[PDB]
């Protein structure tokens, strides 16, 4: 098993994962870090990403029906 | 004693191309010590330089000879006595574009050096030993006096 | 120069874009070079380094740890000028010619 995609994370998969995780924050979930006094769980759910404290893995589909598991923290979050 | 540069400067042009600014002006300096081109600009309203006439320019660093380098400057504190009080015209700015004389495509020796007064443009030329320290980054003191004989 | 930037290209990391790149900065990389021997031709200047004259060598000064920091940075540039996967290149391209 070798890794024939690029290692850069995307902004589109990005996006989406934060989508996810601020929706899944505002379920009553467990929090994966200590926050500071601060509403609107978007806001603390980039925290998360820029501490790489995500359980969140990303599957990716090729044309033929591949399927490839990332892990966010593996991932390079560059900006 | 951190002397850089000295010299004694005739001014043999002044604002060739007509005029274009109200309170800057280029200007044209020689020298009989050392073949050299200085041109630099300097304000009018305060300095009114005129036509040919010969003034003594000094650029160093370190105003102070009691202290090795200081951090920041004061305006009005005179802690120690410095250079800026025996001369008549102060500046402070920083050399950029270490280039030499390219019409001599083979061997020569004339090293240019430019600086930025924070707007104002001074290009030097001469030769290389004459040259000693002008490091491409350096913050240097431009020190300016009228000689009148 | 030559041997230290085809000495430090030869890397475990830098095998993985297209030696086309490659080649093109080789070709930025060796134009430099002869503008440096013309330049220490010029006045006359050795390389072993010993030589009173102190600002002839202030000219153009290419040291070893800022071009690995160059190198480094383009390769880098060149990651993330490569397009997303996953991007609408159809209609990206539909309204390039609209305005």
């Amino acid at each position: 098993q070798k890794r024939i995609t690029t290692p850069y994370m995307t902004k589109y998969e990005r996006a989406r994962v934060l989508g996810t995780r601020a929706l899944q924050i505002a379920m009553c979930a467990p929090v994966m870090v200590e926050l500071e006094g601060e509403t609107d769980p978007l806001l603390i759910a980039m925290k998360e990403l820029k501490a790489r404290k995500i359980p969140i893995i990303i599957r990716r589909y090729l044309p033929d029906g591949s399927y490839e598991d990332w892990g966010v923290d593996e991932l390079i979050i560059t900006d | 004693a951190g002397i850089l540069f000295e010299d004694i400067f005739d001014v043999k042009d002044i604002d060739p191309e007509g005029k274009k600014f109200d309170r800057v002006s280029r200007l044209h300096c020689e020298s009989e010590s050392f073949k050299m081109d200085l041109i630099l600009d300097v304000n009018i309203q305060i300095y009114p330089v005129d036509l040919g006439d010969k003034f003594r320019l000094v650029i160093a660093s370190t105003l102070y000879e009691d202290g090795t380098l200081d951090d920041g400057e004061y305006n009005p504190t005179d802690d120690r006595p410095s250079r800026a009080d025996q001369f008549e015209y102060v500046m402070y700015g920083k050399v950029y574009r270490i280039e030499g004389d390219e019409t001599s495509t083979e061997a020569a020796t004339r090293l240019s050096a430019y600086v930025s007064y924070g707007g104002l443009l001074m290009r030097l030329q001469g030769d290389a030993n004459n040259l000693h320290g002008f490091e491409v980054d350096s913050r240097v003191y431009l020190l300016m006096k009228k000689l009148a004989f | 120069l030559i041997l230290t930037t085809e000495s430090i290209m030869k890397k475990s990391e830098f095998l993985c874009c297209q030696d086309s790149f490659l080649q093109e900065i080789k070709k930025f990389i060796k134009g430099v070079s002869e503008k440096i021997k013309k330049t220490r031709d010029k006045y006359g200047i050795n390389d072993n380094g010993t030589t009173e004259p102190r600002v002839l060598y202030q000219l153009d000064r290419i040291t070893p740890t800022q071009v690995e920091k160059f190198l480094e940075t383009c390769r880098d540039k060149y990651m993330r000028a490569q397009m997303e996967p996953g991007s609408a290149v159809g209609a990206l391209c539909a309204q390039s010619i609209g305005e």
